[PDB]
C-alpha cells in the first residue's frame, strides 16, 4: 500500500516541525 | 525577551551552533537528557528495524538472501530456529522487536524530560547524581557502576547458553543445531591464550574462536572481570602514576572512549568477515574465504564425477588444479583459493585428516548435502554492487544480493575509521584545552619567539 | 641502590627532556622513537630491494615477476613485488624462511617494508600532534595528514585483509600501481563508486582551490618592490603586517562570481581549504577499504530494456566491456574455476 | 478475548502520536504547566495500560 | 511476515526505521527557528 | 561621458549583483547555451543513431549514465551546424545526428574564452594583477587539448569524450587500453600537479587553522578575525618552526607560498595537455622497446609493464566491437584473448 | 542596490506570485513527457521503437551528407 | 512585499522537504519502469 506508507511518513514527518512551530507560536522555551 | 537571553547561544557559551553540543560539557542535567535520549534512539532502531525485517521476512528463503542483519543476531542466540538454521517460529523475533520498541519510548521520555524540563545541572539537586569531570574519584565510581552493568550483560549471554535454551551451534555433531552449553571453557590458559594469538593468517587473534564452549567461558571471565573491576573502581581512586599520565576532563574522557570504540569497530569488521561460529554462515551467508573454498570443492566434485583423478591432476602452472600443498605441507584446495586454506567450516571438515584434505575421503565420502552446501555458498559469495546487484563487478542485472557480511563489515569499517578521526580530534583538543591554548597562540607570549632558532 | 635510583631517575629525565626538546633541528619525540627506526628499516630495505631483489612469485603459481633494476627494470617498470599468494595473510618475517633466497623468492621484502612503513607513518601522524603540543599550537594538522595515512593503509593493509592476501596489496612501484588500479576497476567498478567520485572531487577541487587561493593572494600583493626585483622580497619572514590586500582580493572574487560566493573571513577560507581535500581523501580511502569487503561500485549493466526485452546499452555497458577485458586477462595462469571470488 | 485487540493497539498508536507531540510542547511551554503535568501523568498511565492490554490481548488473536 | 493480527499495521512498520534520521533533521529545523544563535 | 560607446561601457560596468562587462556579451550566452545544451540532451536526447546507446533520463538512464554523446564516426570533424548540409535545418535530425555535441563543445569553448576575459576585465577594473586569469589558462589548455585537438587528430569527433559521467569513465579506460596513457610521463606530471595541488590546499589550510593567534575569547575561533585588520591572523614564525622540525623544510615567505600554490596544479594540467596533443596523433608512450625485445626472446621474463599490456589487449578486444560500432567488428569467440578459466 | 533574496522569498507577495508559476511550470514539464511530445521534438525512440521485430541491428548512421535521409529510412522501417 | 512575514526557517524546512520528495521519487524510479533492469 504505497498510499498508506506515504500517509504514515507524512504524519510522522510533519510531527517534528509541528512541535517546533507550536512552540514558536507559544513563545516557548526553544 | 531577547534572542540572546538564554545560555543557548554562542554569546553565552563560546561555542557556535555547529558545535552546540559542546555547550553541554558542564550542564550535567541536560547532558544526562542527551545521553538517555540517544540511548532511546539506539533502542528504537533495534526494535523498529527488527519489526521491519520480520514484516519483510520470507521464512523459506535464507536470511542472507533478504537483507537481514538483526534476525541473524537473534537466531544465533538460539531463538526461533532449529536444525540447519531453519526458522521454526518467528514469534521470538517479534518479541525482541516489540520489547525494544516499547522500551525506547521510556528512554525517550526520560531523555526529553532531563533535556528540556528537569534540572539543567544536577549538583545542586543531588551530590550522588551530580558530578565534576575533574573529580577523579567520582569519575571512577560511575565507571565502576557501568563496569558492573556490563559484566551482568556478559553473564546474561552465559545464562542464555547454559540455562535458557542454549545457542545456535553451526558445529553441532550431525549438523548445525541449537545446543545447550554445559562445559564452558574456564581454563585461563585457553581463554587468555586467544588474546596472545597473532592477528595474522592462520592465527587470527580472538577472531579465530571456533567453538561455543570457548565463547561461553570467555563471557564468564569477562563478566567476573568487569564486576571485579567495577567494584575496584568504586572503592579506589586513581594512583599517582595514572594521575600524572592522563588528561582529566570531560573531553579527554570522551576521546579515550572514541579510541576504544574505534578499535572495537575494526575488531567487529574482522569478526563478521572471517568468523563463522558466532556469525553462522546459515544466517549471515558464507565468508569470502568460505565461498572461494566452496567453488574449488564444487568443481572438484563435478570433475571427479566425470572421471577426473583430482589428486594427480596437474594444472597449467604445475601446481595441482584441484589439490596442492600449503607452505607447510598440508593438502589444500588449488587455484587462487590457495590463499584461503586457513578456512574451516562444518561442511568441509569431514574431508580433512591429520595431513589436510584426505584424498580417500574426497574419493569416497562426499555426501550430497556437502555438494549442496558448496554450491549454495559458491553462488552466494559476498560480492555485489552498492545497488545490490549480486555477483562480480561485470555481472549483468538479475540477482538482488549483497551479503550481510559485506554490509556489516563495510559499515563498521567506516564507523571505526571516523571514530579514530574523532579520537584524534578530541584527544588533541583536550590536550590543548587543558594546557590553555586551544583558542590560539597568545600574541604577547608566543612560545616560539622565546626559543633559540633552529639554525 | 639507595640514591643510585635517583641518579638513574634524573638520567632518565635528561633523556626525556632531550627526546621532547623543542630545540632539536628535527623533532624526535616519543612517536619519533618508534618512527625513526621503522622508517629507516623500511627505506633501507626498499632501496636495496628496488635495485637488486630477484623475481618474486607474487601470485603463488611459481611464475616470478621481476621488479628490480638489476633484473631488467627501469624506474617506470620497477617495483618491490607483493608477497606470494601461497602466503596469503600469513606473517612472513625473515626468520620464518629457511634462507634469504627463499625469503626473496616469496616476496618477503614487501611485507617487511609495508609493515615498517605503516608503523612509521602512523607515528609520523602522532608526531605531528606531539610537536604542535610542545609548540603551543592548535592540534589538528595531524587530522589532515590522517587522510593520506588512511589511503596508504587502505591499499597496503585493508584491501589485502578483505581479499585474504598481501599478494593483492598495491605493489611498491609505478607500473605496479597502475596494475593494481586496472585490476581494481575490473573487480570492483571503482569508477562507478560514489566514494571514489568524492575522491576525485577532492583532488580536482583541491587542485582548483590551491590555484584559486594562490592566484587571489598573489593578485593582491601590496607593492613593496621595483620591477627589477622579485615581488617575493616584498614580504619579510615574521613581519606583523599582512602582505596582501584581502579586501581587494574579495572585491575581485565577489565580482567574478557574486559577492556572497566569496570568503571575506580568512579563517573560514583556510578551514575550507583544509576540509575539502581532506574529506574527499577520507571518502576515497573508505572506498578502497569497503570495496575491500566487496561492496562495489554501482552496477547498471543491462539496466535499460526496451518494450520487447532487448537490452539497450548505455555508457555503463561500455564500461562493462572494458572491465571484462581486464578481468579475463589479469593473472592469466592463476584461475582454474569460472568465478574470480577474491 | 475478542479481536477488540485491533482497537486497543489503534488507541495505543493514536495515544503515542498525541504524546510524541504534546509532551515536548508541554515541557517547553510557559503557561498551563499545572494542567499539562496532570495530563502527561494520565496519558503516560493510559499508555502503559494499553501496552499491557495489547500484550495480553496478543495471545487471543 | 508479522503475525496476521498485526498485518494492517504493515505500512507503518515499513516507515518506522527511518524515524531516527528525522531526529537529526529536526535538530536543523530547531536551530533554524532560533537563528543558529 | 558622451558617445554611445562610452555610455554602453558605463552600463556594462555598473556595480551590480551579477557583473556583466564587455566580456559578458560573449560569456553569458555561450555558458548558458553550453550548460543548457547539456541539461537538454541528458534529459531528452538519445545516442541510438550515433552509438547504439540510450543516454537520457527520458530513456531510463540515471545521473551517472546520461550523456550528450559524440556524433557518429561517419560525420568526420563536421561542425554539424544546425543549418549545415547534414541536418539541413531539421532540429530533430540534428539531435539524432549528434549536433548537440558540437553545439556544447563550441559554445563551451567560446564561453571559457569569455570567462577568462571576465577574469581580465574585473581584475583591471578593481586594480589587481590578473593571476587568476593566468591560472585559468590550465583548464583552458585541458579543455582545448582533450575536447578539440584530440578528436581533430583522430578519425572524427566520435572519439572525443562524450559529455557524461559514465561516458567519461569509458574515455579513461579507452585511453588506458589503446594509448597506455598511464605510462605517459606527461600524464604522470599532470597527476603530480593535481595531487600536489590537493596536498598544498590541505596542508596550507590546516597550517593556518592550527597556528592561529588567540584573537577572541570564543572556543569557535572564526569570529576572531577582522577583514580590515593589519595583522596576520596566524603565526608564520610558529608554522615555519613546526614544519622545519617535522618535515625538514618549511615555507618562510608567504608570497612564494601562494605563488607556488598556483604554480603546481597549473603546471601539472599544462603538462597533461601536452601529452594529450601527442595522443591525438597516436604518438603514445605505449612501449619500452628494450622490455619488448627481452620479453620476446625470454619467455620467463615478466614485469608489471608486460602485465599491464595484457590487460590493455583485453580491453581492446573486449570493448572495441560495441565501442566502435562503425567498424562492424565481429570477433569470433575463439579469437578473444582470455586467461585460464575466466 | 537590489533587494536581498531573503527579504524576497519571505514575503507573501513573492509566494502569491510563485504559488501559481512554479506549479504551472512543473505541470507543463510533466505534460511535455506524459503526452509524448518530448519523443517527437527530440527524435528519441519510445521503448517499442529501438528495433523492428525481425532485425536486431543498430540503425547506425554511416553516411555523412545523406545522414538525415538515412535516419528517415531507419524510421520508416519501424511499424 | 515586506520580507520576514513568512519565517525563513519555515521556508527552508518546506523547501528542503520538497527536495527530499523529488529526489526520493527519482530513486523510486531507479527500481520501477525504465532503467529498473526489469
Ligand atoms: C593501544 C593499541 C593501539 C594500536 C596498536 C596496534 C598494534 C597492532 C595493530 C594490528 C594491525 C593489523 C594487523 C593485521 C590484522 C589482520 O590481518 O586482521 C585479520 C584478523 C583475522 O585474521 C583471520 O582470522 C581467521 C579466523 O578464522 C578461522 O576461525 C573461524 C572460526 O569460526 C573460521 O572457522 C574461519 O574459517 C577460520 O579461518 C583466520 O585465522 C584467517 O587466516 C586470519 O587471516 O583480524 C583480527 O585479528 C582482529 C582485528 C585486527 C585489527 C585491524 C585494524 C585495522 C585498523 C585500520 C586503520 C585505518 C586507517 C586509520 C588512519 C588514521
Ligand atoms: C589556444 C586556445 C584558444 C581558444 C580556443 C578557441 C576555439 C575556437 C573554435 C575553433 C574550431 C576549429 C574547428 C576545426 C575543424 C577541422 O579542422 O576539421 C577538419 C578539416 C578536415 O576534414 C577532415 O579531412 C579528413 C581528410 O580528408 C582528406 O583526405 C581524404 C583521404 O584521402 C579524402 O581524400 C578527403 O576528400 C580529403 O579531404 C577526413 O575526410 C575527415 O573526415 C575530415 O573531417 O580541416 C578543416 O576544416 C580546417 C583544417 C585547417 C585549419 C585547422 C586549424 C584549427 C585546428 C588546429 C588543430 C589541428 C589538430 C591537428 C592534430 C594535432
Ligand atoms: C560518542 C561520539 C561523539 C560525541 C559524544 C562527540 C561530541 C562532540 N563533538 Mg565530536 N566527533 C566524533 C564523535 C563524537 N563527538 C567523530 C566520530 C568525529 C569525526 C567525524 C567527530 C568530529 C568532531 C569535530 C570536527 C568537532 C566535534 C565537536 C564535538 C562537540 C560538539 C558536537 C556538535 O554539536 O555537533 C553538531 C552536529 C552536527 C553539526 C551534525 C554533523 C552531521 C555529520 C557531519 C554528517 C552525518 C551524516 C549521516 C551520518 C548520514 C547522512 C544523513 C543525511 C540526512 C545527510 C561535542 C562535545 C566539536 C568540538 O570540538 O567541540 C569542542 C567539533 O568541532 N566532533
Ligand atoms: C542525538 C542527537 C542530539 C541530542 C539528544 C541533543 C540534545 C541536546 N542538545 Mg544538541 N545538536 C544536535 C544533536 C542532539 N542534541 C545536532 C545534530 C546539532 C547541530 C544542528 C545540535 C546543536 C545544538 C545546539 C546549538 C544546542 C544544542 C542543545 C541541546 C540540549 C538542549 C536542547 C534544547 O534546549 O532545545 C529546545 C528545543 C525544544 C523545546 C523543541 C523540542 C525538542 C524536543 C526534545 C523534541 C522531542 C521530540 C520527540 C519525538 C518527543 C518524544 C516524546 C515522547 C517520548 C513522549 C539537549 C541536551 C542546546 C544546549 O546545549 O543547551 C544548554 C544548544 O544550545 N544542540
Ligand atoms: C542513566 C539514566 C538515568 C539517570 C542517571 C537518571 C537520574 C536521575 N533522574 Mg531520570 N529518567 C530516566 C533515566 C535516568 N535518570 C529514564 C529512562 C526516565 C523515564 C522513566 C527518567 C525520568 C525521570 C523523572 C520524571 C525524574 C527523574 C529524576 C532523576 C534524578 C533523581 C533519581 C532518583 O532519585 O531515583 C531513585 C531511584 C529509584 C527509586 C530506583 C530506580 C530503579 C530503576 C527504576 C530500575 C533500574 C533497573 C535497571 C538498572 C534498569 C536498566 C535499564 C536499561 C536496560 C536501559 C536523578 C538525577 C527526577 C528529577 O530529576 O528530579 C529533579 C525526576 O523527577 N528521571
Ligand atoms: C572501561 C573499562 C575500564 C576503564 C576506562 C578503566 C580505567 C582505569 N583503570 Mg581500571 N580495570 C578495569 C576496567 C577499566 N579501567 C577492569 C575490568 C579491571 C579488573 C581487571 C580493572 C582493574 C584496574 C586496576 C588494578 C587498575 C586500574 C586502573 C585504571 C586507571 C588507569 C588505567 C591505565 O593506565 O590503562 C593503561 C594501560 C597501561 C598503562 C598498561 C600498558 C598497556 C599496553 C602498553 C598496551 C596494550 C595494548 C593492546 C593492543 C591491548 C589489546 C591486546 C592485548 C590484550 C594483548 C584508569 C582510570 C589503575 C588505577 O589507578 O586504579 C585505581 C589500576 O591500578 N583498573
Ligand atoms: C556571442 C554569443 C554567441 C557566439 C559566439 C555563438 C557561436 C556559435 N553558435 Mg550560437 N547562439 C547564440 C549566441 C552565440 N553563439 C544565441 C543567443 C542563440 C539563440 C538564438 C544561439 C543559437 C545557436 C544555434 C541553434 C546554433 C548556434 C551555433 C554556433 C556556432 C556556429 C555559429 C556561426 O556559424 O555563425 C555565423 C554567423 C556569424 C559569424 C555572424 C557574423 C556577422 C557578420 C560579421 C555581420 C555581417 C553579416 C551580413 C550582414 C550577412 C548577410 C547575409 C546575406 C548575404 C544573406 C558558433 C560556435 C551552431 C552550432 O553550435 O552548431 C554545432 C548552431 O547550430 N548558436
Ligand atoms: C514509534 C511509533 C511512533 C513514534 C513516532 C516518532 C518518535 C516520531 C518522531 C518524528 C520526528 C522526530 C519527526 C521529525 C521530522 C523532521 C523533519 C521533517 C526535518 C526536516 C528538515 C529539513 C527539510 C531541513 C531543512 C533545512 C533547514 C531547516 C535549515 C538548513 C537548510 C536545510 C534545507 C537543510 C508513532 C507515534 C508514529 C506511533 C507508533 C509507532
Ligand atoms: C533532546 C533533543 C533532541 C533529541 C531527542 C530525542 C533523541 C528524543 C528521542 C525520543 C524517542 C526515542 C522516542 C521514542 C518513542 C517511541 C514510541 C512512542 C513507540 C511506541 C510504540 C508503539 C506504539 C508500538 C506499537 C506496535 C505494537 C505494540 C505491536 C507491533 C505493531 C506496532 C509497532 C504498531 C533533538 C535531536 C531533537 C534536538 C533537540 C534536543
Ligand atoms: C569474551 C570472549 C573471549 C575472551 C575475551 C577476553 C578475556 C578479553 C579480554 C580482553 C582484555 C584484557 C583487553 C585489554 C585491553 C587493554 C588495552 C586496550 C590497553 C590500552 C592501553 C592504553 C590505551 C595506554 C595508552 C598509553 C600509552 C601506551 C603510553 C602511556 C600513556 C597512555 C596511558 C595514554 C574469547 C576471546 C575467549 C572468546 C570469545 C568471547
Ligand atoms: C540546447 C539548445 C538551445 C538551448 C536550450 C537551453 C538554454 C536549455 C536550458 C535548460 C535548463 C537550464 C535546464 C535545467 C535543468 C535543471 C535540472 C534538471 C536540475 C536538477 C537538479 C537536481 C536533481 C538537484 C540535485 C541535487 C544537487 C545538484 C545537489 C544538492 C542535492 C540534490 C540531490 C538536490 C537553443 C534553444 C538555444 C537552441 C537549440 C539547442
Ligand atoms: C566598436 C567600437 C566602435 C566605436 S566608433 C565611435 O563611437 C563613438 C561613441 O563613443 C562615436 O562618438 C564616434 O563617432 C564613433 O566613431
Ligand atoms: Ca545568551
Ligand atoms: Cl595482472
Ligand atoms: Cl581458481
Ligand atoms: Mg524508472
Amino acid at each position: 500500500e504505497v498510499i498508506a506508507q506515504l500517509t504514515m511518513i507524512a504524519m510522522i514527518g510533519i510531527a517534528g516541525p509541528m512541535i517546533i512551530f507550536l512552540l514558536a507560536v507559544r513563545r516557548g522555551n526553544l | 525577551n531577547s534572542i540572546f537571553a538564554t545560555n543557548r547561544d554562542q554569546e553565552s557559551s563560546g561555542f557556535a551552533w555547529w558545535a552546540g553540543n559542546a555547550r553541554l560539557i558542564n550542564l550535567s542535567g541536560k547532558l544526562l537528557g542527551a545521553h538517555v535520549a540517544h540511548a532511546g534512539l539506539i533502542v528504537f532502531w533495534a526494535g523498529a528495524m527488527t519489526l521491519f525485517e520480520l514484516a519483510h521476512f520470507i521464512p523459506e528463503k535464507p536470511m542472507y538472501e533478504q537483507g537481514l542483519i538483526l534476525i541473524p543476531h537473534i537466531a544465533t542466540l538460539g531463538w526461533g530456529v532449529g536444525p540447519g538454521g531453519e526458522v521454526v517460529d518467528t514469534f521470538p523475533f517479534f518479541v525482541v522487536g516489540v520489547v525494544h520498541l516499547i522500551s525506547s519510548a521510556v528512554l525517550g521520555f526520560g531523555g526529553v524530560y532531563h533535556a528540556i524540563r528537569g534540572p539543567e545541572t544536577l549538583e545542586e539537586y543531588s551530590s550522588f547524581f551530580g558530578y565534576d569531570w575533574k573529580d577523579k574519584n567520582k569519575m571512577t565510581t560511575i565507571l565502576g557502576f557501568h563496569l558492573i552493568v556490563l559484566g551482568i550483560g556478559a553473564l546474561l549471554l552465559v545464562a542464555k547458553a547454559m540455562f535458557f535454551g542454549g545457542l545456535y551451534d553451526t558445529w553441532a555433531p550431525g549438523g548445525g543445531d541449537v545446543r545447550v552449553i554445559t562445559n564452558p571453557t574456564l581454563d585461563p590458559r585457553v581463554i587468555f591464550g586467544y588474546l596472545l594469538k597473532s592477528p595474522f593468517g592462520g592465527e587470527g587473534w580472538i577472531v579465530s574462536v571456533n567453538n561455543l564452549e570457548d565463547v561461553v567461558g570467555g563471557h564468564i571471565w569477562i563478566g567476573l572481570i568487569c564486576i571485579a573491576g567495577g567494584i575496584w573502581h568504586i572503592l579506589t581512586t586513581p594512583f599517582g602514576w595514572a594521575r600524572r599520565a592522563f588528561i582529566w576532563s570531560g573531553e579527554a574522557y570522551l576521546s579515550y572512549s572514541l579510541g576504544a570504540l574505534s578499535m572495537m569497530g575494526f575488531i567487529a569488521t574482522c569478526f563478521v568477515w572471517f568468523n563463522n561460529t558466532v556469525y553462522p554462515s546459515e544466517f549471515y551467508g558464507p565468508t569470502g574465504p568460505e565461498a572461494s573454498q566452496a567453488q574449488a570443492m564444487t568443481f572438484l566434485i563435478r570433475d571427479q564425477k566425470l572421471g577426473a583423478n583430482v589428486g594427480s591432476a596437474q594444472g597449467p602452472t604445475g601446481l595441482g588444479k584441484y589439490l596442492m600443498r600449503s607452505p607447510t605441507g598440508e593438502i589444500i584446495f588449488g587455484g587462487e583459493t590457495m590463499r584461503f586454506w586457513d578456512f574451516r567450516g562444518p561442511w568441509l571438515e569431514p574431508l580433512r585428516g591429520p595431513n589436510g584434505l584426505d584424498l580417500n575421503k574426497i574419493k569416497n565420502d562426499i555426501q550430497p548435502w556437502q555438494e549442496r552446501r558448496a554450491a549454495e555458498y559458491m553462488t552466494h559469495a559476498p560480492l555485489g554492487s552498492l545497488n545490490s546487484v549480486g555477483g562480480v563487478a561485470t555481472e549483468i542485472n538479475s540477482v538482488n544480493f549483497v551479503s550481510p557480511r559485506s554490509w556489516l563489515a563495510t559499515s563498521h569499517f567506516v564507523l571505526a575509521f571516523f571514530f579514530l578521526v574523532g579520537h584524534l580530534w578530541h584527544a588533541g583538543r583536550a590536550r590543548a584545552a587543558a594546557a590553555g591554548f586551544e583558542k590560539g597562540i597568545d600574541r604577547e607570549s608566543e612560545p616560539v619567539l622565546s626559543m633559540p632558532s633552529l639554525d | 641502590t639507595v640514591l643510585q635510583r635517583r641518579e638513574q631517575l634524573n638520567l632518565w629525565e635528561q633523556f626525556c627532556s632531550w627526546v621532547t626538546s623543542t630545540n632539536n633541528r628535527l623533532y624526535v619525540g616519543w612517536f619519533g622513537v618508534l618512527m625513526i627506526p621503522t622508517l629507516l628499516a623500511a627505506t633501507i630495505c626498499f632501496v636495496i630491494a628496488f635495485i637488486a631483489a630477484p623475481p618474486v612469485d607474487i601470485d603463488g603459481i611459481r611464475e616470478p615477476v621481476s621488479g628490480s633494476l638489476l633484473y631488467g627494470n627501469n624506474i617506470i617498470t620497477g617495483a618491490v613485488v607483493p608477497s606470494s599468494n601461497a602466503i596469503g595473510l600469513h606473517f612472513y618475517p625473515i626468520w620464518e624462511a629457511a634462507s634469504l633466497d627463499e625469503w626473496l623468492y616469496n616476496g618477503g621484502p614487501y611485507q617487511l617494508i609495508i609493515f615498517h612503513f605503516l608503523i612509521g607513518v602512523f607515528c609520523y601522524m602522532g608526531r605531528e600532534w606531539e610537536l604542535s603540543y610542545r609548540l603551543g599550537m592548535r592540534p589538528w594538522i595531524c587530522v589532515a595528514y590522517s587522510a593520506p595515512v588512511a589511503a596508504a593503509t587502505a591499499v597496503f593493509l585493508i584491501y589485502p585483509i578483505g581479499q585474504g592476501s598481501f599478494s593483492d596489496g598495491m605493489p611498491l612501484g609505478i607500473s605496479g600501481t597502475f596494475n593494481f588500479m586496472l585490476v581494481f576497476q575490473a573487480e570492483h567498478n571503482i569508477l562507478m563508486h560514489p566514494f571514489h567520485q568524492l575522491g576525485v572531487a577532492g583532488v580536482f577541487g583541491g587542485a582548483l582551490f590551491s590555484a584559486m587561493h594562490g592566484s587571489l593572494v598573489t593578485s593582491s600583493l601590496i607593492r613593496e618592490t621595483t620591477e627589477t626585483e622579485s615581488a617575493n622580497y616584498g614580504y619579510k619572514f615574521g613581519q606583523e603586517e599582512e602582505t596582501y590586500n584581502i579586501v581587494a582580493a574579495h572585491g575581485y572574487f565577489g565580482r567574478l562570481i557574486f559577492q556572497y560566493a566569496s570568503f571575506n573571513n580568512s579563517r573560514a577560507l583556510h578551514f575550507f581549504l583544509a576540509a575539502w581535500p581532506v574529506i574527499g581523501i577520507w571518502f576515497t580511502a573508505l572506498g578502497i577499504s569497503t570495496m575491500a569487503f566487496n561492496l562495489n561500485g554501482f552496477n547498471f549493466n543491462h539496466s535499460v530494456v526496451d518494450a520487447q526485452g532487448n537490452v539497450i546499452n548505455t555508457w555503463a555497458d561500455i564500461i562493462n566491456r572494458a572491465n571484462l577485458g581486464m578481468e579475463v586477462m589479469h593473472e592469466r595462469n592463476a584461475h582454474n574455476f569460472p568465478l574470480d571470488l577474491a | 478475548m475478542t479481536i477488540l485487540f485491533q482497537l486497543a493497539l489503534a488507541a495505543l498508536v493514536i495515544l503515542s502520536f498525541v504524546m510524541v507531540i504534546g509532551v515536548p510542547v508541554a515541557y517547553a511551554s510557559p503557561q498551563d504547566w499545572d494542567r499539562s503535568k496532570q495530563l502527561i501523568f494520565l496519558g503516560s498511565g493510559l499508555w502503559i495500560a494499553l501496552v499491557l492490554v495489547v500484550g495480553v490481548l496478543n495471545f487471543f488473536v | 511476515k508479522l503475525p496476521e493480527a498485526y498485518a494492517i499495521f504493515d505500512p507503518l512498520v515499513d516507515v518506522l526505521p527511518v524515524i531516527p534520521v528525522l531526529f537529526l533533521a529536526l535538530a536543523f529545523v530547531w536551530q533554524a527557528a532560533v537563528g543558529f544563535r | 561621458e558622451r558617445g554611445w560607446f562610452d555610455i554602453l561601457d558605463d552600463w556594462l560596468k555598473r556595480d551590480r549583483f551579477v557583473f556583466v562587462g564587455w566580456s559578458g556579451i560573449l560569456l553569458f550566452p555561450c555558458a548558458y547555451l553550453a550548460l543548457g545544451g547539456w541539461l537538454t540532451g541528458t534529459t531528452f536526447v538519445t545516442s541510438w543513431y550515433t552509438h547504439g546507446l540510450a543516454s537520457s533520463y527520458l530513456e531510463g538512464c540515471n545521473f551517472l549514465t546520461v550523456a550528450v554523446s559524440t556524433p557518429a564516426n561517419s560525420m568526420g570533424h563536421s561542425l554539424l551546424l544546425l543549418w549545415g548540409p547534414e541536418a539541413q535545418g531539421d532540429f530533430t535530425r540534428w539531435c539524432q545526428l549528434g549536433g548537440l555535441w558540437t553545439f556544447i563543445a563550441l559554445h563551451g569553448a567560446f564561453g571559457l574564452i569569455g570567462f577568462m576575459l571576465r577574469q581580465f576585465e574585473i581584475a583591471r577594473l578593481v586594480g589587481v594583477r590578473p593571476y587568476n586569469a593566468i591560472a585559468f589558462s590550465a583548464p583552458i589548455a585541458v579543455f582545448v587539448s582533450v575536447f578539440l585537438i584530440y578528436p581533430l587528430g583522430q578519425s572524427s569527433w566520435f572519439f572525443a569524450p562524450s559529455f557524461g559521467v559514465a561516458a567519461i569513465f569509458r574515455f579513461l579506460l579507452f585511453f588506458q587500453g589503446f594509448h597506455n596513457w598511464t605510462l605517459n610521463p606527461f600524464h604522470m606530471m599532470g597527476v603530480a600537479g593535481v595531487l600536489g595541488g590537493a596536498l598544498l590546499c590541505a596542508i596550507h589550510g590546516a597550517t593556518v587553522e592550527n597556528t592561529l593567534f588567540q584573537d577572541g575569547e570564543g572556543a569557535s575561533t572564526f569570529r576572531a578575525f577582522n577583514p580590515t585588520q593589519a595583522e596576520e591572523t596566524y603565526s608564520m614564525v610558529t608554522a615555519n618552526r613546526f614544519w622545519s622540525q617535522i618535515f625538514g623544510i618549511a615555507f618562510s615567505n608567504k608570497r612564494w607560498l601562494h605563488f607556488f600554490m598556483l604554480f603546481v596544479p597549473v603546471t601539472g594540467l599544462w603538462m597533461s595537455a601536452i601529452g594529450v596533443v601527442g595522443l591525438a596523433l597516436n604518438l603514445r608512450s605505449y612501449d619500452f622497446i628494450s622490455q619488448e625485445i627481452r620479453a620476446a626472446e625470454d619467455p620467463e621474463f615478466e614485469t608489471f609493464y608486460t602485465k599491464n599490456l595484457l590487460l590493455n589487449e583485453g580491453i581492446r578486444a573486449w570493448m572495441a566491437p560495441q565501442d566502435q560500432p562503425h567498424e562492424n567488428f565481429v570477433f569470433p569467440e575463439e579469437v578473444l584473448p582470455r586467461g585460464n578459466a575466466l | 542596490g537590489e533587494r536581498p533574496f531573503s527579504d524576497i522569498i519571505t514575503s507573501v507577495r513573492y509566494w502569491v506570485i510563485h504559488s501559481i508559476t512554479i506549479p504551472a511550470l512543473f505541470i507543463a514539464g510533466w505534460l511535455f513527457v506524459s503526452t509524448g511530445l518530448a519523443y517527437d521534438v527530440f527524435g528519441t525512440p519510445r521503448p517499442d521503437s529501438y528495433y523492428a521485430q525481425e532485425q536486431r541491428s543498430i540503425p547506425l548512421v554511416t553516411d555523412r551528407f545523406e545522414a538525415k535521409q538515412q535516419v528517415e529510412t531507419f524510421l520508416e522501417q519501424l511499424k | 512585499s515586506e520580507g520576514g512575514r513568512i519565517p525563513l526557517w519555515i521556508v527552508a524546512t518546506v523547501a528542503g522537504m520538497g527536495v527530499i520528495v523529488i529526489v526520493g521519487l527519482f530513486f523510486y524510479g531507479a527500481y520501477a519502469g525504465l532503467g529498473s533492469s526489469l
